[PDB]
């Protein structure tokens, strides 16, 4: 479903 | 300051489809 | 959002995700009301009958987004919470009075042409604009129904409803700290918030100063555009005492 964001906001 | 002016809309002096809507029903 | 349409780009760039770290989700909807602020409903933070206490490492909040669920590359900004403040009389035990909370974010976050600031209300706005028949708009990635998710962000245009009919619609108790909106059976149109909507905003676009001030926050409803229903807001202006409290001694 949602599209993975940079992990830096992990 | 600038809170609640779009930078797209009320910036520009640009309306949405249906803020009119909005406008039309504040009658008092 | 239930009965409404495709969010035109740049049309709420207050609009905030409130987003889970583990698994990646949307948790609900909040706004942003400075470059270090996002307001949203404490319920999405704290809500202990179904185990849900969210500490500022669980979560993250991503601003100027249209699309639910595409990383928007360039576009939005996704930034970590410092603090999370709960109004210390929410009462999540009988009927989520006093249903609102602020986050603190790490670093301002850039405004852009789709990220900008709402306006809170001050108490001639509230007073002019806080009336029945009056319209706000409602903007989110909830539900489309109550029984399914969007591509890109919703908007419907609810009219505010007479405090007795808010009251004759349900049997929980209403407070002086919600107000309700949406459509009467038989008018001709519907729509509502529904899940995934909740702690995202209830604005209004002010006819003296044109600009847009969040009046509500998506609070609750049992179920979504049902006949002789109407979704509950947080009532902005009347908690704004607190919120004041919060960034004067926090910001
Ligand atoms: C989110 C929602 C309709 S729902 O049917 O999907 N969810 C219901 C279920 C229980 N509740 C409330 C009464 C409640 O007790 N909750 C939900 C929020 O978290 C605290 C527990 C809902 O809002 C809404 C419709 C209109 C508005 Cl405004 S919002
Ligand atoms: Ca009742
Ligand atoms: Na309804």
């Amino acid at each position: 479903d949602f599209e993975e964001i940079p992990e830096e906001y992990l | 300051a600038d809170c609640g002016l779009r930078p797209l809309f009320e910036k520009k002096s640009l309306e949405d489809k249906t803020e009119r809507e909005l406008l039309e029903s504040y009658i008092d | 959002i239930v009965e409404g349409s495709d969010a035109e780009i740049g049309m709420s760039p207050w609009q905030v995700m409130l987003f889970r770290k583990s698994p990646q989700e949307l948790l609900c909807g909040a706004s942003l009301i400075s470059d270090r602020w996002v307001l949203t409903a404490a319920h999405c933070l704290l809500y202990p009958p179904w185990d849900k206490n969210f500490t500022e490492n669980d979560l993250l909040v991503r601003i100027g987004k249209h699309s639910r669920t595409r990383y928007e590359r360039n576009i939005e900004k996704i930034s970590m919470l410092e603090k999370i403040y709960i109004h210390p009389r929410y009462n999540w035990r009988e009927n989520l009075d006093r249903d609102i909370a602020l986050m603190k974010l790490k670093k301002p976050v850039a405004f852009s042409d789709y990220i900008h600031p709402v306006c809170l209300p001050d108490r001639e706005t509230a007073a002019s604009l806080l009336q029945a028949g009056y319209k706000g708009r409602v903007t989110g990635w909830g539900n489309l129904k109550e029984t399914g998710q969007p591509s890109v962000l919703q908007v419907v245009n609810l009219p505010i409803v007479e405090r007795p009919v808010c009251k004759d619609s349900t049997r929980i108790r209403i407070t002086d700290n919600m107000f309700c909106a949406g459509y009467k059976p038989d008018e001709g149109k519907r729509g509502d918030a529904c899940e995934g909507d909740s702690g995202g905003p209830f604005v209004m676009k002010s006819p003296f100063n044109n600009r847009w001030y969040q009046m509500g926050i998506v609070s609750w409803g049992e179920g979504c555009d049902r006949d002789g229903k109407y979704g509950f807001y947080t009532h902005v202006f009347r908690l704004k005492k607190w919120i004041q409290k919060v960034i004067d001694q926090f910001g």
